[PDB]
């Protein structure tokens, strides 16, 4: 119909489920938004905190990397919480022991900040899966007032069927609008948890193995 | 995950379709 | 007006409403627990010892949860006694919370799979419903040679009803359960963080003790 | 009409009683579960308060005996009493535990491969018996196709009984479908239960023996 | 006609349900040589297991475990065994080894696994994806017949009746490729995972007679 | 009507989904074939490699045999992990501790070895996957156009407008054709990742009881050296 006409050739509850199915469509763009503009300045930084950390051959360097950071540096964090078991296990002579006890500490708190971002999941991922299945109550609902329409006439061609029809594909490209892009970029930012926060893991393995050979150096080197 | 293959009878619906102005 | 295929979205329906009722009382419970967990963890985040530990839980009232597991871990401080093994005790009392937590998570884990599945499948049983009733409209115009389809329309208009209930019971419950499968997550991850502090404060003071009667 | 129920064709009705009979068979898979876990749970519930509490390997045993000789704890009595037989000579009480744990988790893996036939059959075949209703469409709508060529007007009812006995396959598709994978997401709360529960077991079973080969290793030293 | 019905859409759609029977013969062949094989493997680790857990020391179970014909997996456990314990000669450390040895056997059990691993997608994957195939074809095959429909319009009744049945056909031998194929894996899977337990029971076992034949040495051999 | 007759005069927005499906896929054609002949380089050469340094047999043989590899050894870089844990090593009295810090910078490296080619692989999976539901709004926006194109005044007459029904089904086809390999090549990929990720585990394995073994030399044969 017209543009208008096609404003009106939906039904208003049709109408209400493409207005439903584009505002979830835009929130969650808003969210993709959110999440690919702070993935984007967590990789840069991921990037440039590689390079000064890869070259922390102490850790009390890469405390001194992780002060030239900002204050927002997750790196920071985590030697904070290093140098935290460092002063809640003062006086632990098993060496062997704490870091394990730190490793899982560890294998937690950034990953939770991993799993912070991890929220907006069921946003992409089940409504693009939940999307072609409104739009399947919207061919429910206008090929039933398709069928109203066909016993108010009772001549069985295109005519009498057809608007209703045209409004049940309405909601149905709506629908697979709703639906693609949204499990699609669901698979790409998953695919960008497990890249981002396996390098995350990597790091958080060096700091892991940097406090585990001082520990070391100090258990076996510093016995001698 | 194997799911939407109710397009399939979508399908024989547009079959029932052009079945009708005959 | 049709019965059977009115059996069927009833089920949708009454399905429906034994999962919103399922929501409800899992929604409450979960704030309930989560703003008291909030409020527990800025507590027993600096319960330094374990007796810190039992005197920062003990004005929780009975419904704590971790106040059994410091009834789990002072359990097997008892049971323990005779033999000086320290060293075994704190893996086999992880292990302990390895079984108790994930009770408390198998504590609401009945109605989930329910839901869950039920959120799946309703689209079937609708489809099942609509198969139902164009069966019976072509049975009913299974003659030699019929046209005019409005005799068949409203038939198979009802029978997309059941479709329709279907995906009306669909949605939330799959989206419900996405949701309480999230703070799943969440909730015992805060969980297994308590449980992990719990674990490092013992640990740590069996370290002092192995330790104290070493220095 | 009798002659409506071999209408047209018989191999898909031949397919319709293969997923009903199918049906029967995993019916007799539920029901045999079904009493065979509520034995289990009403059993396990009275076998775990007498056994939450036995303080000692003996009182593992002893506690055990009124329970009959088909008990899983039993079994895993005789697996613990077998690796004290095999570990006559070894002082070193902290290796054998670890070697004895997973001995037993195996065992509990062959718990659950106590039943783990049966399984299959009710979760693959409730998800894909609405492909087999689909093929007895295709099967359906191809003889009605070759029907409404033979007539040639392909209007109205002369489409009807293809498109009736492939819904009709459709629908025994579906009948078989859904309580199918319904009575596996209830066989795997079953799973759940009885693997925790008789885990909880084990693991009691270990911290006893556990703590009964600690007190055996500071026998004579904490005194 | 019946060769009539052979020959009313295309040869395109012919070859498409032909390539897709060829990979069901074809994993047929995998299906019954996997099938024969693992009798041969479940009646003879039948027996084996039979013998060998009654096997009472290593030694015993190198005499029970050599034949049993000479091609037993257990036989080249056995070697694996006597392999580190040639390589256990000269360090003193009972408890290194056996841990190592341990995954040797778990990495030789992946072996196992790696053993009937290869080729699994072809059965389980091609079962999934035939209906997919024939509901390409399908599309293929309608597609042509609108093309048929739109050279001769105003009328669309029996321009297309049988053909269109051909494609549908296609995806109904997308359908004979269908069902049974997931269930073979699933087929093969199910006591061959019995399997994954039931030889990664013995050698384990045997682990744990080594095991406590080590104690054989680390609570008897210990002091001389 | 002809292809081009019939392609030109449907919708620029299917044209654009199917042309985006055919580079996609492309793309798809690149990935795999850079995969293939790169993993039949690693199958082949470290195949022929694995024969030699499975029975390396002192670590530095390992390290002898693995130096002529060409530049392209992966495992020679594994050894020099080991060598490097070796200059970690120094001062550490703890044999047994290394280990265990040894243990897992292998597998730190070698599934990153393995993410060394994890890349595009969630891409084109993906794409094989939803490819086709892509192809379905092909056809959603062609059959709506079509049919509000006789919804309009109102006409009839299916047989006058399936040609855009036609066009529309179009998309589904190429959806599919880009749908099917694609998802085998994830499946032939995923076989690729059981091959050589437990073959160079085996070879990760080999190193780590190599090292394993001269540290319990070191440990108990040196303890009476």
């Amino acid at each position: 119909l017209s543009v208008w006409g096609m404003y009106q050739h939906a039904d208003i509850v049709v109408k209400c489920v493409m207005i439903g199915l584009i505002l979830a469509s835009v929130v969650t763009w808003a969210i993709f938004f959110s999440k690919s503009v702070e993935f984007f300045n967590q990789k840069r930084r991921l990037k440039r905190e590689q390079q000064l950390l890869a070259e922390a051959r102490s850790l009390n360097q890469a405390n001194d990397i992780a002060a030239d950071f900002g204050s927002k540096s997750l790196s920071l964090h985590l030697l904070n919480e290093a140098q935290n078991e460092l002063e809640l296990s003062e006086g632990s002579d098993d060496n062997e022991g704490i870091k394990e006890r730190t490793s899982f500490r560890l294998e937690r708190r950034v990953a939770a900040v991993g799993r912070q971002m991890g929220r907006g999941n069921g946003y992409l991922a089940t409504i693009g899966a939940i999307s072609p299945f409104v739009g399947l109550f919207g061919t429910v609902w206008g090929i039933m007032n398709s069928f109203i329409g066909i016993a108010q006439t009772q001549t069985t061609n295109l005519a009498v069927v057809a608007p209703g029809i045209a409004e049940a594909l309405l909601a149905t490209a709506i629908g697979l609008v709703a639906a693609i892009p949204a499990v699609v970029i669901y698979n790409v930012f998953a695919r960008q948890i497990g890249g981002f926060k396996a390098m995350l893991g990597d790091v958080a393995a060096q700091v892991l193995l940097l406090q585990s050979r001082d520990l070391d150096l100090e258990a076996s080197a510093a016995a001698h | 995950n194997v799911t939407p293959f109710i397009d399939v009878m979508l399908v024989l619906l547009i079959i029932f379709m052009v079945a009708a102005p005959l």
